[PDB]
């Protein structure tokens, strides 16, 4: 099949179609260039005076991004951090046994000249400052990215954050529609700052600051959607990682697996930078996205949800992949792990069951060469028990969003 | 629908050439790989 | 079949009837005349007085295409582009390595002598300019094309797009109708523009002005429907570019399908001036259109949705092709993609499983299975008929004149 021709007037076509490019990239594969992660916060000017810039400034339907970052540069040089360990990544050491260190032990530059506002913006502030206002600014990150009534959700909530402790209420003004301070995602520099935040205080989950997180969380495999929903398709099917590696069983879905397990980049560590590939700029093109494993991300989610995930139930349906094969291996995948469940007796005294004791009754445990065979045994071609299991996991669904692989399996299943 | 014409002969004219069309698709390999379909291999009221 | 003749007084009768023309046009087969894109951008007059016309000239019922592409030439002549590889392009070139060049160098002319307004048309302006005036203008392109509620929505998310770094509002009037700002795609030479910005930041993906495709974008590939409905059928099906021509199986499929494939024209090429071959008007019938290409859309579209695309579910449904031919062939193709699924052991452990009447074919061969519908009196099945019906009942939602609209129709019941 490397050569056409139309059997009429025996002349050759050259079936070929637009290419597609942006290639993924790695975080490791990138170390190879600079050496260190540059946080450009220019303006190094009066924490007081800042304060007010922003304290102020919010109020209002404007603030200079550039005065935010240096007000948190300001409140977080709070360097408190032991470390009980050590810490490498990539080649980049970061301290040792007992070493103190602070959020920012990840490369401080500064830059251009623009600046807003001069001196004394309302000298109103107090120091109530290191307490709750960092917070919020990082907070707002998080409400940043939303879409739907889980905005005024995500505030609402994210609003009784600070009223911990500190505790008194509200600041800027119009609702939203990804406009307001939803610019501050686009910042380079901001973004950098949320991901030291968070990676520190996962470092030190315990410091009293770490609460600091509640917006800044969102960052940790930001656009690792497929490399999630894979430790989930395990943690549901109870089996082993080498184990559900060998159940997939579409090419470009092994492609895929492939592509998100290519070996140094630091994805099973401790804490390292690979979570935050994406906000600290290591990569332009996330390799572990959904959008770069969509056979994958479908294949998974639509087996966890078979297999009675509620979180599945609302994925997304990927488009442009092989429906009738990655559900058909769904189908499969799934009707085994659930047909044969795995049941074994755990404890006892002194008296314990001895496990050991026809046709197209199908394969004992979960090997997919025992399953792959009786399914060309069946005609490669779903049983009606088989097809009848899917129908009971998808009916009874309720509350089903539109272009969700939840949607999907209930029509292709339900009837 | 025009006026005056003779429905019932029109309409069984055009049910049998619809018919004909319809039930006997076209269908034909048309690109290969060396590898093509010689297309030889119902009895009685069979159509055509 | 090429002589009539009328049985009762045998007589001849010669069947014509009225002609189609308006044939297609190659890009590639085009640059044997011209050797650069003529972009006359006239009026080269100045910045600060220019960025004055528009601000407010926008503000008004009125501004002149003539001012906002010289205003575009002026904030854009950020050369900023380093060429990392090099560039050519149906034999023009327009780089080599490390060689640094901007959007324009795409061949910039000049000419008539009709001007409005007059030096400082309110010296307001501030250089509050390169940032988000240029892709204002830009993106109102995209909304110009636009039809349905989805002119009020391209816009409101096309807002929140200077919002940001940049935050401040709105600017024109009067909603939409096609008509307002809509007539700028007529103007020759504005789209040449859009498309070189589009074509720049395709090659440049990167660069911190690149942002400005958001109204761009939908100048790539306009009017190579078809030519993409394929690429989608292909990732569909999982089946090779090539597999998927053999299961071609009407005439003037095949007859289309050959038009597009037309070798040397640059379509499977990296960056290439083929995507924008309607815009810079290389091209003034596209012969990659799904109105050149209906049997292919048609056929195609009918398949990827019996498939279970989402996509396809609204294309439109052409007129005027063989529908109970296209659909049978569609059929056909989706069932046997459809029953025996790929399906094969990818990774293991040592241990890997070693795979070996009217029972329809193992694989997705086209011999295999055409001889099987030969076998079936050529006529379909009632389990692939069934097939049709569950992936077609249970879709809700249908616009009229789709091949979603179509299918649910003659399939669900």
């Amino acid at each position: 099949s490397v050569t056409v021709k139309r059997i009429i007037d025996n002349t050759v076509i050259v079936p070929k179609l637009p290419a597609n490019e942006d290639p993924v990239e790695y975080p490791a594969d990138y170390f190879r260039k600079s050496k260190e992660i540059p946080l450009y916060i220019n303006t190094t000017k009066s924490l007081s005076d800042l304060r007010g810039y922003v304290y102020q400034g919010l109020k209002s339907g404007n603030v200079s991004i550039i005065h935010v970052n240096s007000y948190l540069y300001g409140a977080l040089k709070d360097i408190r951090g032991k470390l009980d360990k050590d810490w490498s990544s990539f080649g980049i050491n970061i301290g040792k046994a007992g070493d103190t260190i602070g959020i920012f032990d990840l490369v401080s530059l500064k830059a251009l000249d623009g600046v807003l506002p001069d001196g004394v913006s309302d000298a109103s502030r107090t120091s109530a400052d290191d307490k709750w206002l960092p917070l919020y600014l990082l907070g707002l990150y998080r409400v940043g990215r939303t879409q739907m009534p889980e905005y005024r959700k995500k505030l609402m909530d994210g609003l009784t954050n600070q009223c911990k402790m500190i505790n008194e209420q509200f600041e800027p003004l119009v609702p939203e529609g990804r406009d307001i301070f939803d610019v501050w995602g686009n910042d380079s520099n901001y973004t950098k700052i949320v991901a030291a935040v968070d990676m520190f205080f996962h470092m030190f989950k315990k410091h009293e600051c770490a609460s600091f997180r509640y917006g800044t969380i969102v960052s940790r495999f930001k656009d690792c959607a497929a490399l999630a929903t894979f430790g989930h398709l395990c943690k549901i099917t109870g089996m082993s990682t080498e184990d559900v590696t060998t159940w997939i069983l579409n090419r470009e879905v092994a492609d895929e697996m492939v592509q998100m397990m290519l070996p140094g980049q630091e994805i099973d560590k401790a804490d390292s930078y690979m979570p935050y590939l994406i906000d600290f700029g290591l990569s332009s093109k996330s390799p572990y996205s959904s959008v770069k494993n969509p056979a994958f991300h479908f294949w998974g989610q639509l087996t966890a949800l078979l297999l009675r995930s509620t979180r599945a139930r609302n994925a997304r349906q990927p488009d442009d992949i092989e429906y009738t094969s990655l559900t058909t291996a769904g189908l499969l995948y799934a009707y085994a792990v659930g047909s044969s469940a795995d049941l074994a007796q755990q404890f006892c005294v002194g008296d314990n069951k001895y496990t050991p004791d026809t046709t197209n009754a199908p394969p004992q445990g979960r090997d997919v060469v025992e399953w792959l065979g009786w399914f060309e045994d069946q005609n490669r071609k779903p049983t009606p028990d088989m097809m009848q299991y899917a129908k009971r996991a998808v009916m009874s669904l309720q509350g089903l969003r539109e272009k969700t692989i939840g949607k999907y399996a209930k029509s292709e299943f339900d009837k | 629908q025009p006026d005056d014409i003779e429905y019932t002969s029109l309409t069984t004219a055009g049910l049998l050439y619809a018919y004909a069309v319809g039930s006997s698709a076209d269908l034909a390999q048309q690109f290969c790989v060396g590898d093509n379909k010689y297309t030889p291999d119902l009895t009685t009221n069979a159509p055509p």
